[PDB]
């Protein structure tokens, strides 16, 4: 889910001034499960850093 | 004389007046102009305001109980306190309270708004809210009924050992309440602090709460500009729960203490902040008597997190960011098993976990911590 | 002495504030607060603002900035923008890497008026072609339609639209009225036209009113407080008038309306006016500084002040989403029925003009 009132870009075709080479948030937001996996990895990273 | 310019200007006003008022008023409107033109939160206190703000104190005149702050110049409410009549109404964080009592509140000192909210509990008061979501500057009234509620309470979770613990305002004994509640459930191996929508509190309780979960401790730094007056807080050695997995929640309706404790843990890697950015109320103000029968209210120190950053504008950026919404639910019933197959109320329920996603991801982030802990035996 | 309060406060703001500001920026932050808190319109002009104000047609394209995009509503015929044919949606992408589309302030404020001779090649882009373009647009001083006479379709009434009270509105009105002089009716249009030179408003009022007092500027000073009184050379003392006011009319446009109304010499048709009844003259205070302050108020012949109170039109009426145009009626060189029907305010102005003609006849 997201909350927004006006387009982040001024217009869909204005103000915006190899895709498989790396995942991007536009595809992550399409699949909640990959987002949850990344969140779990981030929790694991934080926990591992707590052992320093 | 560097001081000349002001007197030179005021002298011109004296002779080219359009009103009819003495130099006393030109000075009064000069000082009150300076404070409001220096920082948002400051204000002036004349003899009457200083007199009526110096000593008066009573629970009844608390009023709506909501908290207010300045966004960028347009006044906005930060978060309604849970359970108050405003909370039961449509009041929501991030909106601009344009007027109170049908009185234009634009460019008016915040302490005046705070005083206006005060009054007899049984008195209706109207407010002209402005919600960016809608195009209509909605209006609504509500009675000033003051409710006192210790927001601290420990609720268990049905099918997991993890403990739900909401802290929606730091009262005088928040630390004691949370400590007792957590001690009442030794079996638990998780805490999900729901600091979400907690406008703020007194520092001498947020510091204690943070000390509860940290051993070495460099919690906050109230520095200011006078190096001799800088203050640094450090959590004492004792830490009753220095190993429990934690997962804090923060939204735009939490600031001041609610990001002092959340921010402190994030910098000690002692928890994972979940939700979305906070408001960023990162300044303190004191009431300094200036001259005879008068005083001013001016920011004196900004709060500094352990890493040296400031909460004044940046706020807290949670590690896991997810906006509120209902959890997706199963919709299909696949043919997992077929013919010729082989054989052989007073607690947080899965419903209240399902309706909101921010609490579903905070419990999930506790499960990963448990898994990682079990990997180390 | 009396400066004890401010001197005592400035010490605390110097020792306790958290950013360690100096005694100069605080003072610039103090008087600035005084004027802003003195009267709404008052402002402080430092040396930079002094030179800016000391030292003029705009580009003319109506930068509506609707939905952020600089959507042009209507170009001004006097500027080469109309000649080029600037269409709605044309955007000024950027002057110098400032991203003016996010907030268009500097360009309009200090590049279109100031130094109009700037080379006009400012990233000429169109709605249909975001890429930079060349359209040979030129820019210079632009004449404005401060007077615009369109006559009317078939009646002896002269539609007179004044968009700005500049020093030449009176002579232009004289010439326009002298054109088609046989007409026996006039409709002033002050909808918009925020103001102009007071002397010009007095001249336009004198063009009709005969002998009474037009405007008073008493202010506070017992001296000054100069009155303006009409002169016997008022050419047209009986020609019907019907002025149209709006929220966008104030200052000069509301002292002409207020003066005619108080003499019962016209019909005020429209809605409540803004109420810009204040004169603010810049006053140097230092070698390189000045301050703008309210100096005098405008009182009408009846004596009522032009405050935010404004003027209450005789015949209250609104522009009208749906004029009386499609209610089951059946069983370019002038003002034709089309634009007359487009808005109901002009229709009511013409209607009230007609009743005046009939009353003229019953008594002649």
């Amino acid at each position: 889910p997201e909350n927004e009132n006006k387009f982040s870009l001024k217009e869909a075709d204005l103000k915006h001034h190899e895709e498989e080479k790396e995942v991007t948030p536009k595809m992550i937001n399409d699949d909640i499960q990959l987002k949850t996996a990344i969140d779990s990895l981030k929790t694991w990273s934080i926990v591992d850093e707590k052992m320093d | 004389h560097m001081f000349s310019r002001f007197s030179n200007v005021v002298s011109e006003i004296e002779k080219k007046y359009v009103d009819k008022i003495s130099i006393s008023e030109i000075m009064t409107k000069a000082i009150e102009g300076l404070l409001s033109n220096l920082d948002a939160h400051s204000a002036y206190l004349n003899e009457k305001k200083f007199k009526e703000f110096q000593a008066q104190t009573e629970g009844e005149f608390g009023g709506l109980g909501i908290t207010v702050g300045m966004r960028d110049g347009v006044l906005t409410v930060i978060a309604p306190l849970e359970g108050t009549p405003a909370y039961k109404a449509g009041v929501k964080s991030g909106d601009n309270i344009l007027k109170i009592n049908n009185e234009s509140t634009l460019s008016m000192s915040i302490d005046d708004a705070i005083n206006l909210m005060r009054g007899k509990p049984k008195t209706p008061i109207q407010i002209t809210i402005v919600r960016k979501n809608e195009p209509k500057p909605l209006v609504f009234n509500i009675i000033r009924d003051i409710i006192k509620l210790p927001s601290v309470y420990v609720k268990k979770i049905k099918e997991t050992p993890y403990l739900y613990v909401r802290v929606s305002g730091f009262d005088k004994n928040v630390t004691k309440s949370v400590l007792e509640g957590l001690k009442a459930n030794p079996k638990a191996k998780g805490i999900v602090l729901d600091l979400r929508g907690n406008p703020g509190g007194l520092l001498n309780q947020a510091v204690g709460l943070s000390n509860l979960f940290i051993k070495e401790g460099v919690l906050v730094s109230q520095k200011g500009k006078n190096k001799e007056e800088s203050l640094e807080y450090k959590a004492n050695g004792r830490a009753p729960y220095t190993n429990l997995p934690i997962a804090v929640l923060v939204n735009g309706g939490s600031a001041s203490a609610s990001e002092i404790v959340a921010g402190a843990l994030q910098d000690h890697k002692r928890a994972v902040i979940i939700g979305e950015k906070t408001f960023g109320k990162g300044s303190v103000q004191m009431l300094l008597p200036v001259n005879k029968d008068e005083a001013i209210k001016i920011t004196t120190a900004r709060y500094y997190l352990p890493s040296g950053r400031t909460i004044q504008a940046k706020g807290i950026t949670p590690d896991i960011v997810i906006y509120p919404g209902k959890v997706p639910e199963n919709e299909n019933k696949f043919s997992l098993k077929e013919a010729d197959l082989k054989h052989h109320e007073k607690e947080v329920t899965p419903k209240m976990i399902n309706d909101d996603i921010q609490l579903k991801t905070a419990i999930d982030s506790l499960k990963t911590w448990s898994i990682v802990d079990e990997k180390m035996d």
